[PDB]
């Protein structure tokens, strides 16, 4: 109780090595579009031709 | 480690007189006591872990917690 009076606990924590995510990355296939202009018109005051 | 320093600033320590008796009271007979004497010379020049270590047996935990108590107002006190 002595020694205890001047004693605090330790912010001490185990944790592995590395972590993954439960769900990855997976990869996209990729599709050919053509340009489109007509995409940005919804955000602010846009104009639509 | 610690080391002791030069030029002492202070000398005021006058610690108490050394008991003498016979040697069988310390470490059994006359051959024994230097052999013991020169082993433990070594520890004399500096403090270090092993001092450490052994004032910690025998304090227990009572002394370390009035030792620690003591310093803090000696260090208040400064």
């Amino acid at each position: 109780r002595e020694i205890g009076i001047l004693t605090t606990n330790k912010n001490t924590s185990r944790t592995h090595k590395i972590i993954a995510p439960a769900n990855l990355e997976r990869p996209v296939r990729y599709i050919r579009k053509p340009i489109d202009y007509t995409i940005l018109d919804d955000i602010g005051h846009g104009v639509k031709v | 480690r610690f080391v002791r320093t030069v030029l002492p600033f202070s000398q005021e320590f006058q610690r108490d007189k050394q008991p003498n008796a016979q040697p069988q009271y310390l470490h059994g007979s006359k051959a024994l006591n230097l052999a013991y004497s020169s082993i433990y010379g070594s520890y004399r020049n500096f403090v270090g872990p092993p001092h450490f270590q052994v004032i910690c047996r025998l304090l227990g935990y009572q002394g370390i917690a009035v030792v620690m108590e003591e310093l803090l107002k000696v260090v208040k006190s400064l």
